């Protein structure tokens, strides 16, 4: 079981830089090359760098040439990458991957064989400062109201940075629930909507709370949604 | 950057064909070609190693090859959970990794929809804070390609309008979302407001008044 270990999500502004780290278990550490590389939107994949373990030897694709430094701590297992100068285009998810065997005998520091990787870090990058949400109701129509179906939500406005989760009624309410992906709007903010489809014939009655978590702000909201 | 179709699409059981290609100095130069499968949501998967040999556990339905500059995965017995991002990386020279934009593969003949639309008036407690947003909400369509544009009254707007790129959900349709903010004033102001979503075989419009 080789599982590769890597630091949590990252948040930051342009021009800052950001520190990966990337702890391999299930084998010898020093036994295999470790790469780098990151998928960004609209650019695919992009490899970083290689480094040796062993000897702590690195190379760097030569667009991150002198903004990339990849270093390790063999005494605790674990690899460190560095990239400066962060811009949008750096905003991506970053894999730690394990490359071939290392060998006294051969370089295998440019084989791309990469059989195992890290669960991936997430940098955005971003000049937007941390915000909780405004949540406001997406009330059910006067005119669904009548037996039947009616659609009702939250509105999750203006929040930085993802994620924000969503459940209905403490995840009690699960069925015709749809939370809707974000939009990064122009202002570097996000939002989202959240809305459930239940019997018309409920509303008023039963009681429908939307709750919002933002846990990088630190901040849930519970927001009944009620007819009108 | 190693040069990848951006698009591949097949029928289920069919074979299908994706290139890599690059130049003299990578690709071509050494039989150093790994291909790697990518799901959104997981982390890609290593599919083919130097050019045509497997890891453990992969299907041989994937195969690699190599002519020239050039570098081919094939997959056969297509099917619908094939659908991935594939991504060549080569040797790139220098002690280098060089690796390809990435190709989506799509599975033909997957049922299609309309998309449903639910337009959302701004909530009384946005208004009484000064805000406004109008809230329309796409779904259940495919293929995965909508355009949105909103209407104030009987004419186009475009200021304040933030549209959400398709995303897949769990029955393989495409869901979206768009928003227009507006002043208070101008929601009030005005006749209607209209969110109308075009998908290839239709136009759906949903309208909403402050006259409720
Ligand atoms: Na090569
Ligand atoms: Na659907
Ligand atoms: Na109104």
């Amino acid at each position: 079981q080789v599982q590769l270990v890597q630091s949590g999500a990252e948040v930051k502004n342009p021009g800052a830089s950001v520190k990966v780290s990337c702890a391999p278990s299930g084998y010898t550490f020093t036994d295999f090359y470790i790469h780098w590389v990151r998928l960004a939107p609209g650019q695919g994949l992009e490899w970083l760098g290689w480094m040796n373990p062993k000897t702590g030897r690195t190379n760097q694709g030569q667009n991150f040439q002198g903004r990339v430094t990849m270093t390790r701590d063999t005494s605790i297992g674990t690899a460190y990458m560095e990239l400066r100068s962060l811009t949008s285009d750096d905003t991506a998810v970053y894999y730690c991957v394990t490359g071939a065997w290392i060998s006294d005998y051969y370089d295998s520091s440019y084989y791309p064989n990469f059989d195992h990787w890290g669960q991936g870090t997430l940098v955005t990058v971003s000049g937007a400062s941390t915000k909780g949400p405004s949540v406001f109701p997406l009330a059910p129509s006067s005119k669904s109201t009548s037996g039947g179906t009616a659609a009702l939500g939250c509105l999750v406005k203006d929040y930085f940075p993802e994620p924000v989760t969503v459940s209905w009624n403490s995840g009690a309410l699960t069925s015709g629930v749809h939370t809707f992906p974000a939009v990064l709007q122009s202002s570097g903010l996000y939002s989202l909507s959240s809305v459930v489809t239940v019997p018309s014939s409920s509303l008023g009655t039963q009681t429908y709370i939307c709750n919002v978590n933002h846990k990088p702000s630190n901040t849930k909201v519970d927001k009944r949604v009620e007819p009108k | 950057v190693l040069t990848q179709p951006a698009s591949v699409s097949g029928s289920p059981g069919q074979s299908i064909t994706i290139s890599c290609t690059g130049t003299i100095y990578d690709v071509g130069k050494f039989d150093l070609v790994s291909w790697y499968q990518h799901h959104p949501g997981k982390a890609p998967k290593y599919l083919i190693y130097e050019v045509k040999k497997w890891p453990s556990g992969v299907s041989h339905r994937f195969s690699g090859s190599k002519s020239g500059n050039t570098a081919s995965l094939t997959i056969s017995g297509l099917q619908v959970e094939d659908e991935a991002d594939y991504y060549c990386c080569s040797f790139g020279g220098s002690a280098a990794v060089v690796c390809g934009g990435g190709t989506k593969v799509t599975v033909l003949g997957q049922p299609k929809g309309a998309p449903s639309v639910t337009l959302f008036p701004p909530s009384s407690e946005e208004l009484q804070a000064n805000k406004a947003t109008l809230v329309c909400l796409i779904s259940d369509f495919y293929p995965g390609a909508v355009t949105v544009a909103w209407k104030a009254d009987s004419s186009p707007v475009k200021a304040g309008v933030e549209t959400t790129t398709p995303s897949k959900q769990s029955n393989n349709k495409y869901a979206a979302s768009s928003y227009l903010s507006l002043t208070p004033e101008q929601w009030k102001s005005h006749r209607s407001y209209s969110c109308q979503v075009t998908h290839e075989g239709s136009t759906v419009e949903k309208t909403v008044a402050p006259t409720e």
